């Protein structure tokens, strides 16, 4: 096993298409993107619940306010 | 004596290569490198 690890590292050094990392295929960047977009949207729409209390309004209307 | 000479050369030429884990004619049976792709 030890010899094979050495040999693999050596042939990777000799080859040009060798992987830039010893890690296996990574497949958890999609979930990170999805949760980022989710938190972004959840904040954006937990804002306007507070920012649209809308106590009262003052519309200028012809005949009354003028 | 022939066998002695053969092994005495095998030592020097195989034991410090890092490329000959076995003989190249049987490299099909080895596992595959995870780093190649």
């Amino acid at each position: 096993k030890l010899k094979l690890d050495a040999y693999h590292l050596l042939e990777a050094s000799q080859s040009e298409t060798a992987a830039k990392s010893a890690l296996s295929d990574l497949n958890w960047f999609s979930d990170l993107a999805d949760i980022y977009s989710g938190q972004q949207t959840m904040a954006e729409m937990d804002v306007a619940l507070k920012a649209q209390g809308e106590q009262k309004l003052s519309y200028p209307i012809q005949g009354k306010n003028i | 004596g022939k066998i002695h000479g053969a092994v005495w050369r095998m030592k020097h030429l195989f034991a410090t290569n890092f490329k000959m884990v076995g003989h190249p004619r049987y490299a099909y049976a080895l596992p595959k490198n995870p780093l190649l792709q």
